[PDB]
């Protein structure tokens, strides 16, 4: 009755929905089978699995997902993993060759035969689904499949269906180590498609959550998977007040409402508190203070900005665990006394809170530690205008010796993006202060 | 030529230097607060002695 | 030589400046935890903003400078090998 | 003077010899100490 | 996390860096195929000064070991303690320059050092935060005495920052090895000044006036010099590699002994010298290492300070005493011999405890002395340089590698004015 | 809630903050692990729902051949991995290196940790900052932390208590230019700031102990025992209290005079003391006989101008007011004139805590005063004496001017301690 059908378009949707799917099958008794032993759930009220799962004719629950690839050799194994059985054969498509870090072949000549496969595809589980809330999308800005196709499934998902909400978790390139060379030709391309054709839109920059998990977590040499565990502690706890009781839930739509006060303007910042290792969980107790005020440290952010640059514009709490409202209220309070952080004029309140019992779920194999509480929270800044110029700043430096270009017009790129959609993305860049300067 | 145009820079720097009370000064929420408060006291005084002709008169009244 | 001892001089002084600039946007912020006093801070910040460019410029032009010395070291030991080679030839 | 005459601790710090750990009975009871089983006067109002 | 990555030059500078790197593998257990078998475990905490790792518990050290010609690197592979060296290290040229300064300056060494420059780039990097470079040659050769001034001129040019250090060995004033020795050593000495951050100074006959009188021997061979002179080389580095109460580096002793960057000439010394027949005689107590130091005996320079003045003078102690009973000598010495240190200091005497002792040894102690005692050194090579050059002896060896009689020429006004300027504090 | 968070700085730092918790560590109930085996340890130690007692210390040092060995030992688990900070490189016995290159990747990592200290406490006192003007960590880089320490909160409490050079022997050479140059930082940043110096323990721990040849330990331990007294009041309870704001109260006059002294009353070993009448005017007549000062100059020459005594264990109002009446009276002590009445006084119950290993024994009195006076103007007049003395030759002023440093520091920190040196006898008359 609550759903929520994820779609993860590349590889780094495919590795991501491989992380995010092994949480749920412990937060939800689900062996990798798909059988569920127990039908009471800890929590919740037998009826948890709705918004992920959905029975069939087995007594067997199959997820609400579909995998999306321009290459076999990534969902292959998938197919021979634990979670072989988990999922429907069709939820998994796979092309033959891949779009190759370029925009035209992933847009426009190698996008066309897996636009409509996949959208058959797409109308089943949102035909299943008497009451869904909105899609979801994993996806990667620096690829071909991440950014030519998904800009093309976006593209094609607003007409379909039209005013439903659909969000994307999104991984931008980092600002000093990007894996790629033109990465930034992909990167600006796509920055239209988030911001017609989407909804609410965070950014990851992998950069930045090495940072964490070799500093607060004590991981030296990560590797993407003890990367991919940490986005889906986010995620989790965005859909957690659905699932699970609670005191206070929030929807999907009460995000949209407090934290995107003008439809350009939707892209928010992810923070998750308590990421701490079980040799230093046994040293600090973690109250609602100690959680709700490592969320303002610039320095645990999922993204390479400081918003002691940027005047808050909205918030989002999400607590998860033994948190009392008493509490909640207590610490919010502190907050807005300090002048290190800073609201803009024009939103006196500011917040919003959610408060989910269910204490968040730790993983065999794992690296964080079993902790009473949580915090995600997702605030909008006028600290996204630095990022946006680090990319004009290396698209710019390559397109002035129109270096790459010839990658793009024959694949059937007409040259009008290549002076349209930085000169798209320089509105948006002049949006952002505008709605954060003082009144007059 | 390029000596002589470093030496000119260098000129320019020490000149910004030597550039180098419209400022607010290190301390002073102390001596502001303190002339605020003497002129407390000077008008505090005034009232008083106006008050202070006001309770002879209230003695008096109070003799009527 | 002569344009290293510029250098030299130049750099310490400024060093020096700048430390107590930020010492004096140091006292601002202490003064700080009326109007005026706002006023006095904005002049703080025009003030440390030409700072910086002069920072910046500072920077680019001992850097010009170290280039310099580089290719002047370079031609001098160049020549010098150059007469002990001919020496040797002799 | 025998004792001063006739002699592993060669390889010491001194961290080691001069803070070593102290029984666990010559630790002070705390005669004159204001009882805790009656919680303090604290500002229990967090105003 | 510190390192010290090592330089040696020569025969002088290989028959040195055979023995240093056998006290150190004593100091920190090392055998002679590189595993360690040592009792504690303060003898493996800071031992990433010297030694890297590779494979198991095997530790290379960090040593550059340079000549020219390969007839003193056959000698130090095969020793007992020639298989702890990685074979790439060595650097060996074909036909050596043999007491001369041009041949190694110039034609030999110039065209050698691009590969010591790559040795170095490939092992300074793989430390994490080098304190510097130490160096050992002498000043009459032409392998360590013109190549090792080559190397100490260009790499303080790409690591300007980092430490470089200097155990020279300087002529031996009285009993000389070779003719044409004050030639190599004064043309060392001007490019040695403005290159080096501090140097010692290490005489022959200063290690002979010693091992005669003081280890009362009779058969002192090199392998005898070379621990006089690696028992001090190791007694600098020592708060580094041990803990103590109150420490120090490299970095930290020539912050006081440094005045002014012409200033860096020390001489130094050692505590507990006895005999072995003199051994039991006598107690190891503290003023019993510092009635020696001050001593005009104990010095490894041929140079006797009474003449001159103790510009500032250091100490590093061992043994777990070096609290109050050296701060009533270190206070009794500066007030008895009240004339040897000059006024314009408040107090000379630098002090550091490191709390480990020697192996099979109680206590210690290491002398570095900045003096105007070395304007009395500079000063016997040239009145021997121009007992030579106004009759322009052996200097066809010299026009015809290249050099020319101005730069012999400069070599004398850049010494004859450092003296000049030490001599004023006296 | 009347906490008490300590800071130490330097191999002064480190060797004292070793001292000073292990004190604590049999002044309260604390095993060595942490636990356990009726609340006093709130001003020190902090809570967890295990038991365990982390006390509210930051040590810091830019050496890490220090600290990694008090993470090593026997006192290893009690202290939180990251309340201990270590650099890379040593500052080296300079001003520059300690206070602008080195000193400014410290600044920040210690300044995140002091405020989570400082969050935890409630009714935070004030801080505790003993260090040594002797080093590059003691003394460039906390005149740095000092001076970022005063725009984070103002007219919060700040006690100093330092490792002034002794003036007879000293460690070093280049020294006095690190002690001149802290103090051009710790005036205006400085609330109260106390004075030893090791010769006149040296001297003290042989005379009126019979241990001779100490370490350091054995004068770490006296350094430890003035400070319990310091903090004696705000854990145990006292016919009469003092706490953090009454030393400075009492003893500051003026907010350019902010020395006091130190002194400990019953320094007699573990059997001299055992045979002898130890009144409470036998301990009140040591204090002031001027063998026994922990400072090297006497107070004949000079004029005491406030005071302050702390009292422990078997002391009765009666006779503590009978041999005050006498020492008013005698004229080998003076005052200044315009000090009336010059003293305060404070009583603790609890006797102090024999520590095992130590050299003194069970006792029953004790007095830490703290009385300032006009004899350090022959401390700052030997630390000046013997830096024009060698400033005139620029014996070693090229270490300082290549290090994120400027000349001009040099030419006024000595004209700033000529306005305090004509500043103690204005006041002195």
């Amino acid at each position: 009755m609550r759903e929520c059908i994820s779609i993860h378009v590349g590889q780094a949707g495919v590795q991501i929905g491989n992380a995010c799917w092994e949480l749920y099958c412990l937060e939800h008794g689900i062996q990798p089978d798909g059988q569920m032993p127990s039908d009471k759930t800890i929590g919740g009220g037998d009826d948890s699995f709705n918004t992920f799962f959905s029975e069939t004719g087995a007594g067997k629950h199959v997820p609400r997902a579909v995998f999306v690839d321009l290459e076999p050799t990534v969902i292959d194994e998938v197919r021979t993993g634990t979670y072989r059985q988990l999922f429907h054969p069709e939820q998994l498509i796979t092309g033959k060759e891949d779009a190759a870090n370029n925009y035209a072949r992933g847009h426009y000549t190698i996008g066309k035969e897996i636009i409509d496969l996949v959208l058959d595809r797409i109308r089943k589980l949102a035909d299943q689904c008497t009451g869904l809330q909105g899609f979801l999308v994993f996806h990667s800005f620096g690829g071909g499949t991440g950014s030519g196709f998904t800009s093309l499934l976006m593209e094609r998902l607003s007409v379909d269906y039209g005013k439903k909400s659909k969000l994307e978790f999104s991984i931008y390139p980092a600002p000093q180590v990007s894996t790629a060379v033109v990465e930034p030709y992909n990167s600006i391309l796509t920055t239209h498609t988030t911001l017609e054709h989407s909804d609410c839109a965070f950014m990851v920059d992998n950069e930045a959550i090495y940072d964490i998990c070799r500093r607060n977590l004590d991981i030296e040499r990560p590797t993407y998977t003890n990367l991919n565990r940490l986005i889906g502690q986010i995620v989790s706890s965005i859909t957690a007040s659905l699932r699970f009781d609670g005191a206070l839930n929030v929807d999907l739509t009460e995000f949209q409402t407090n934290l995107v006060p003008y439809p350009r303007i939707h892209f928010p910042l992810a923070t998750y508190a308590p990421v701490i290792s079980a040799e230093k969980a046994y040293h600090e107790q973690l109250s609602v203070a100690e959680i709700t005020n490592a969320c303002f440290e610039p320095a645990n952010q999922m993204v390479k900005c400081d918003p002691r640059h940027g005047k808050y514009m909205a918030c989002c709490l999400l607590y998860r665990g033994d948190v009392v409202p008493k509490d909640v209220n207590a610490a919010i309070a502190t907050i807005k006394t300090k002048r290190t952080i800073q609201f803009v004029d024009w939103c006196p309140t500011g917040f919003k809170v959610g408060i989910n019992y269910q204490p968040p779920t730790v993983v065999p194999g794992g690296d964080l530690a079993k902790v009473q509480r949580a915090v995600c929270m997702l605030s909008n800044t006028t600290a996204i205008a630095e990022a946006w110029a680090r990319l004009d700043h290396k698209f710019d430096l390559m397109y002035a010796k129109r270096a790459f270009v010839h990658w793009y017009v024959g694949e059937g790129m007409e040259e009008g993006e290549f002076s349209e959609a930085r000169e798209d993305m320089a509105a948006l860049e002049k949006d952002y202060e505008e709605v954060g300067v003082d009144s007059v | 030529a390029a000596k002589a145009t470093s030496r000119k820079a260098h000129l320019l720097t020490d000149r910004c230097g030597q550039e180098a009370a419209r400022l607010p000064l290190p301390m002073h929420r102390d001596a502001r607060a303190q002339q605020t408060a003497e002129v407390v006291h000077a008008h505090a005084r005034g009232a008083r002695l106006t008050a202070a002709r006001l309770g002879r008169a209230q003695h008096q009244i109070n003799g009527q | 030589t002569m344009t290293l001892g510029l250098m030299r001089g130049t750099i310490h002084r400024c060093m020096k400046f700048n430390q107590e600039m930020y010492v004096t946007r140091g006292i601002i912020k202490g003064p700080l935890l009326a109007t005026r006093l706002a006023q006095g801070t904005d002049l703080l910040t025009r003030h440390n903003l030409h700072m910086e460019k002069n920072l910046k410029e500072l920077r680019t032009t001992h850097d010009n400078l170290a280039w310099g010395l580089n290719c002047k070291k370079i031609g001098h030991d160049v020549d010098y090998d150059v007469v002990r080679l001919r020496l040797r030839q002799r | 003077l025998q004792q001063k005459w006739l002699a592993t601790s060669l390889k010491e710090s001194i961290y080691t010899t001069s803070y070593p750990r102290l029984p666990v009975c010559a630790m002070s009871r705390r005669e004159h100490a204001i009882p805790v089983p009656h919680p303090r006067l604290q500002p229990i109002p967090r105003f | 996390m510190r390192e010290i990555v090592h330089l040696q030059a020569g025969q002088c500078g290989n028959q040195i860096g055979a023995k240093f790197w056998e006290v150190i593998s004593d100091e920190h257990g090392i055998d002679p195929t590189g595993t360690y078998h040592g009792d504690s475990d303060l003898q493996l905490e800071r031992i990433n000064v010297y030694y890297n790792e590779a494979t198991g518990g095997k530790y290379v050290p960090r040593a550059v070991l340079v000549d020219l010609e390969p007839g003193t690197m056959d000698s130090v592979r095969s020793g007992p303690f020639g298989q702890i060296f990685r074979p790439d290290n060595f650097v060996f040229g074909q036909s050596g320059a043999g007491n001369n300064w041009a041949k190694g300056h110039y034609t030999e060494g110039a065209e050698l050092v691009d590969s010591v420059l790559d040795v170095v780039r490939k092992e300074a990097e793989s430390c994490d935060c080098l304190q510097g470079f130490q160096l050992t040659h002498s000043l009459g050769g032409g392998t360590g005495s013109g190549m090792g001034t080559l190397l100490i001129s260009k790499i303080r040019e790409e690591y300007p920052d980092r430490i470089m250090n200097t155990f020279s060995v300087v002529p031996s004033p009285k009993v000389s090895d070779t003719v044409v020795e004050p030639y190599n050593a004064t043309l060392s000495v001007h490019q040695l000044v403005e290159n080096t951050d501090e140097t010692y100074c290490i005489d022959n006959e200063a290690l002979y006036d010693i091992c005669f009188r003081t280890l009362k021997l009779t058969t002192p061979t090199y392998g005898d010099l070379n621990h006089l002179v690696s028992a001090t080389m190791s007694g600098v580095t020592t708060c580094l590699r041990f803990p103590g109460q109150l420490n120090a580096d490299l970095r930290k002793l020539a912050v006081n002994m440094v005045p002014f960057p012409r200033l860096h000439f020390f001489m130094p010394g050692f505590a507990p010298l006895t005999s072995r027949g003199s051994q039991q005689y006598r107690a190891l107590t503290v003023p019993e290492l510092t009635q020696q130091m001050f001593d005009a005996k104990n010095m490894m320079a041929a140079c006797d300070p009474r003449h001159g003045r103790y510009l500032t003078v250091a100490a590093v102690f061992r043994g777990r005493m070096s609290m109050k009973e050296v701060d009533e000598q270190m206070l009794n010495v500066q007030n008895k011999n009240s004339s040897y240190f000059v006024e314009w200091i408040p107090n000379n005497v630098k002090t550091a405890v490191c709390d480990i002792p020697p192996r099979g040894l109680k206590m210690s102690a290491t002398f570095i002395g900045n003096s105007t005692a070395i304007q009395e050194l500079f000063k016997r090579i040239s009145e021997q340089f121009t007992a030579m050059f106004r009759r322009k002896a052996f200097l066809h060896w010299y026009t015809g590698e290249g050099m020319d009689e101005m730069e012999f020429t400069e070599a004398e006004s850049n010494m004859n004015d450092l003296v000049s300027e030490y001599q004023q504090y006296q």
